[PDB]
């Protein structure tokens, strides 16, 4: 009392109602995101301080731009953002377990129960889970050529679902699978661009295998020189043009008039020189990281050959990578290996903009999509949807098993587990029910967001799936089930087999938590 | 455990939420207002808004896109509609009133569907589908005319058409002839696009409305460097330069070192040689007047006007690039690489001056054919001269469409009573559940002739009901409301053309917005 031990202000909880309060505190974060999920999944709308909105239906997003604060209700966070960062899809199904697990064990721990026997069962339950997943995925091993591309499209398809270009999902997926399967072999995401026009149709948006970027800073004459070639060379620089001080640390010191002339008429001499050395070389495209000057750009107007500067790093890279030459920093060794070759090249006017098209190359491995929309947070979310695609897509060629979707798997591993605690005593068989209780939360959100009678939906599904109707899931359209196998709602296998560990990872931390004391400010 | 309140959110306190179907009616609400807002200013017959800027500024117009831009507001609603507006403009260049009212009127139907509880998922499907069959129907009973520089009838009608809702429509004839006559001039036919860097608009108060003119050539706010110089050129040789006429300077840090009188006399000669060997290099090749980007010595200027050749003085770049495009000359950069082949010819330069000001322009005219023109646009008011201006993009732009894409249909509403009858008659075959769906789409797409009979002044349900029945009696799509009054409902008769691209991006865009707009459940804010 007279000298305390800690500073003024700290704060200490221990015990179970603080364990209570974390468990209702996750209860709330799952609430955030409940209603984004299924076919008919609405979206939400969050501003921020500076008055920016967004409009989202990813829940990874939407937790981001909430702002909490909870010690507890991070973790929710964290699992959503290892998941999208690992599979790139499922990022509201692995809160809504986490949640569901701790709700449905909050009782036991109400009851004085140590939290490490909990612990041990959802250990015991995740890997029985995940162990009976590999077991009943399914794969073809020497499938086709073109068998390896419906398993692809019908995933993207069913990745497209839920979002706001789900309408056009047919149109989609085709470009989709087409910008995966022309991409290397390391997949790299940088190899694909994504530009936004303002203006026009969903259906105007296309696809360019060739590479395509928005006109950059012209000065004058560029008017004068013609915008469309059919065969033309493309040289790719990191080199400025234009007429300026050789070095900073230069200094010239000189005597005589002549002298002076001879100064002056250098610099003109060595720019020139530059200038034939690039147009002997039989380029008529010339692309540069750095300005290109009026000099500059009148002489190549004069002689009919097209110049841009200023071009980003990674466009140009993608030009490169599109076309077959490389960067040059200096051009006294011009040859034609290191040109590159298009089959034609033109300048467009798009939705109030002007854009460059490098269109025909066969052997490129890069591709650029064209988006168009009506606003800003549309196109936005059209490319989100579009990563979730891509991602899934990438996946999927990695490794090909799938499993059906809309609550088969959640409905045939609660099965398992429900069959496999009959078999324990004690209260591991408790533990392992609630577990398998908690599995089913997936198809009743589907049914509550759909609007149906989710109890009856669920006594049908258990009533088949138990009778001995692997893959039956929801139908939406048909107010009843379905096989989801035979109606293509596919999906592969990483995605409910990270989801399951992330969510178990979670649950386990949070009820591992004794006390929780905060220092201040 | 008392649980007692518990922080979750930074600042829970201070920031709101609204979810179910509260934010959905706020949403239709916003929408409303600012269509209802927007109604008046449509058809022939409209009115014009006046804008007062943050810094005072007053703004007369009747553009859509305009007003949407100059308010602010603080709905996220009312900003994507802004936006809606402005992406119409940017893509097509007219109607961009229209899809406002349009988008309205279709959240505005959706209401009663949402309270008789159906899911606006199935409210945005049967937006969908009706769509697309209304878009299905709208190219089948579209015209193709012409694109050629012979005839030019069509297009004159179709600019009339777009400026016949303008304050310009007292000569709205003669700048529609204008309008097509320098996007014809200035067009690449081959490749089917024109750039709008090479038609350069202009404005000077003062004389008046019908003295707007076009210029096959170019006009700038220059005049000639020396007072006593010749005020005209009629066969004028014309050589570009970026040079200043200076004695030279190297870029990089230099110094010059004088050390003897010797050397200051060698430096002083070699001054003044300089400038004379400019001049006669320039002289020699046969010009007769030069244009240059920076500024003239007193030496220079004084060799100018002895050696009897006219200079002009401080132009900008684009200015010399039009001049280089229309007199076939090219820009050189040193006296050096000046030959007669890089001359431009121009039939006339003169300098003209207005009125008891000491303003004065220069005019470049009578060249061969040219790839640059120019628009001198007159008033008495500035906000003439900008509204004249907003009426000329307009038709340009509408001419561009019409070059983009060659078919028309008929305005007065005829084509959306042509859609709505064809989507309520498709409407009757679909059973699940979403003919409502298809029935508020027919209706929502009849709100355009409501509000320009109500704009008119006649009664709207009369009018339109009597319209329908003659169209679905007789057979001509061409049926709309006689809003000038000239005693006939024969839109094809009374030339009146719109066109096709026109109402599919109006339709499509719209659709899609109300489809973002109903898809949105829950909304938060700080307060
Ligand atoms: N056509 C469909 N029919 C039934 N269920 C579907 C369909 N498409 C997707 N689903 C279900 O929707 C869920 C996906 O939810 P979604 O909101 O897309 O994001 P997330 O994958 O992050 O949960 C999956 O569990 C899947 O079973
Ligand atoms: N002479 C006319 N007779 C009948 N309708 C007309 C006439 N001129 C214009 N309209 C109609 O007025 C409508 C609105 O056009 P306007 O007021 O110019 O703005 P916007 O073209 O941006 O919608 C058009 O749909 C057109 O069909
Ligand atoms: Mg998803
Ligand atoms: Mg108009």
């Amino acid at each position: 009392t007279p000298v305390i031990l800690l500073k003024e202000g700290t704060d200490s909880s221990q015990g179970i109602p603080q364990l209570v309060s974390n468990i209702s505190a996750c209860q709330v974060i799952a609430e955030a995101v409940r209603t984004t999920l299924g076919p008919r999944g609405m979206d939400k709308l969050i501003v921020d301080g500076r008055g920016k909105a967004t409009i989202s239906n990813d829940g990874a997003t939407i937790l981001k731009l909430l702002d909490v604060v909870h010690p507890a209700a991070k973790t929710l966070v964290d699992i959503a953002k290892s998941q999208d960062a690992e599979v790139g899809d499922g990022t509201t199904s692995v809160t809504l377990l986490a949640a569901e697990f701790l709700k449905q064990v909050k009782p036991y721990v109400e009851e004085g129960l140590h939290p490490q026997i909990i612990i041990r069962a959802f250990r015991t339950a995740t890997q029985l889970a995940v162990n009976k997943i590999k077991e009943i995925a399914v794969t073809v091993k020497k499938a086709d050529k073109v068998e390896q591309r419906k398993l692809l499209e019908k995933c993207a398809m069913t990745a497209l679902s839920s979002k706001l270009i789900s309408q056009q999902k047919a149109f989609f997926a085709k470009m989709v699978v087409d910008a995966v399967m022309m991409l290397d072999d390391l997949l790299q995401l940088k190899m694909i661009g994504i530009k936004k026009v303002q203006g026009g149709a969903l259906e105007d948006s296309q696809l360019v295998a060739g590479v395509a970027f928005k006109k950059t800073f012209s000065y004058a004459g560029f008017e004068m020189q013609p915008k469309k070639y059919h065969n033309p060379k493309i040289a790719l620089l990191n080199v400025e043009l234009e007429l300026k001080a050789e070095k900073d640390n230069a200094e010239i010191r000189v005597h005589t008039v002549e002298d002076y002339q001879a100064i002056v008429d250098a610099e003109w001499n060595i720019l020139y020189d530059k200038l034939e050395k690039i147009h002997h070389s039989g380029a008529k495209v010339v692309l540069s990281k750095l300005p290109i000057g009026d000099v500059a750009t009148q002489y190549f107007a004069d002689r009919d050959m097209f110049c841009a500067g200023r071009v980003p790093e990674e466009d140009l890279k993608r030009t490169m990578m599109a076309c077959g030459g490389s960067i040059q920093t200096s051009v006294n060794a011009l040859s034609a290996d290191v040109l590159g070759r298009c089959q034609v090249f033109e300048e467009t006017q798009i939705g109030g903009e002007r854009y460059n098209f490098f269109t025909g190359c066969p052997k490129a491995k890069t591709c650029t999509f064209i988006l168009r929309g009506g606003a800003e947070q549309f196109m936005e979310e059209t490319e989100r949807s579009l990563h979730d695609a891509i991602m899934i897509v990438r996946r999927a060629i990695k490794n090909d098993s799938v499993v059906a979707g809309g609550g088969a798997i959640e409905m045939e591993l609660s099965k398992y587990l429900r069959d496999y605690s009959r078999t324990i005593p004690g209260k591991q068989q408790l533990l392992i029910g609630a577990y398998a209780k908690a599995l089913e939360i997936i198809p009743r959100q589907l049914c509550d967001n759909a609007g149906f009678d989710a109890t009856n939906i669920l006594n049908k599904l258990r009533a088949r799936h138990a009778q001995g109707g692997t893959w039956y899931g929801v139908d939406i359209n048909n107010e009843d089930i379905a096989d989801n196998f035979e109606a293509f709602v596919w999906e592969p296998a990483m995605v409910r087999i990270n989801a399951l560990t992330a969510a178990s990872e979670a649950a386990c931390l949070i009820v591992s938590v004794d006390e929780t004391i905060k220092n201040p400010r | 455990e008392y649980g007692r309140p518990f922080l979750i959110i930074k600042d829970q306190d201070r920031k709101s939420r609204l979810m179910g179907l509260e934010a959905l009616k706020s949403h239709i609400m916003a929408a409303k207002a600012v269509a209802n807002t927007m109604r008046t200013s449509l058809g022939p017959n409209g009115l014009d808004k006046m804008m007062v800027d943050k810094d005072g500024d007053v703004t007369v117009t009747n553009d859509g896109a305009t007003i949407l831009s100059m308010m602010d507001v603080d709905h996220q609603i009312a900003k994507l509609m802004v936006e809606l507006s402005k992406s119409q403009d940017d893509e097509i260049g007219d109607g961009t009133t229209g899809v406002v009212v349009l988008a309205g009127a279709l959240l505005e139907e959706a209401e009663q569907l949402l309270d008789r509880g159906i899911h606006p998922i199935r409210i945005a499907d049967g937006y969908e589908q009706a769509a697309r069959v209304a878009i299905e129907h709208l190219d089948k009973i579209s015209d193709s005319v012409l694109v050629d520089i012979k005839d030019t009838e069509p297009l004159i009608q179709t600019a009339k058409t777009t400026l016949g809702s303008k304050v310009v429509n007292s000569c709205h004839r003669q700048m529609a002839e204008i309008a097509v006559n320098a996007v014809l001039t200035v067009a690449d036919m081959e490749r089917r696009d024109v750039d709008f860097e090479l038609i350069k608009v202009e404005g000077k108060v003062g004389g008046r409305l019908e003295d707007t003119k076009l210029i096959k050539g170019v006009i700038v706010d220059k005049d000639f460097s020396h007072p006593q110089m010749p005020k005209k050129v009629e066969d004028a040789k014309i050589a570009i330069l970026t040079c200043p006429f200076e004695p030279p300077k190297p870029k990089t840090k230099h110094k010059l070192d004088v050390t003897s009188v010797e050397d200051y006399k060698a430096l002083q000669k070699y001054e003044k040689e300089k400038f004379e060997e400019m001049i006669q290099q320039i002289k020699e090749t046969g010009a007769n007047l030069a244009i240059c980007q920076w500024g003239f010595d007193d030496e220079a200027n004084h060799l100018l006007l002895q050696n009897n050749l006219p200079a002009v003085r401080w132009v900008g770049g684009p200015e010399i690039e039009l001049i280089a495009i229309a007199t076939g000359g090219r820009i050189v950069p040193r006296f050096s690489e000046l030959t007669a082949e890089k001359l431009g010819f121009a039939g006339l330069v003169q300098e003209i001056s207005f009125g008891t000001t000491k303003d004065k322009m220069l005019v470049i005219e009578q060249c061969k054919n040219s790839r640059a023109v120019t628009i001198f646009i007159r008033g008495g008011n500035k906000m003439i001269i900008e509204e004249a201006k907003r009426s000329l993009h307009d038709a340009l732009c509408v001419i561009r469409n019409l070059i983009r894409d060659n078919r028309v249909v008929y305005g007065g509403g005829a084509a959306e009573i042509s859609c709505a009858l064809a989507v309520s008659q498709e409407a009757d075959k679909c059973p699940t559940l979403e003919q409502y769906a298809m029935r508020a789409f027919a209706d929502a797409l009849e709100v355009i002739p409501m509000a320009l009979s109500e704009n008119s002044g006649m009664n709207p349900i009369q009018t339109m009901t009597e319209v329908r029945a003659r169209q679905v009696k007789e057979m001509n799509p061409a049926l709309g409301i006689d809003c000038l009054h000239k005693g006939t409902n024969d839109m094809k008769q009374q030339h009146v053309i719109e066109t096709l691209i026109g109402k599919k991006q109006q339709i499509s865009l719209a659709t899609q917005m109300v489809r973002m707009i109903l898809k949105i459940d829950d909304i938060r804010k700080p307060g």
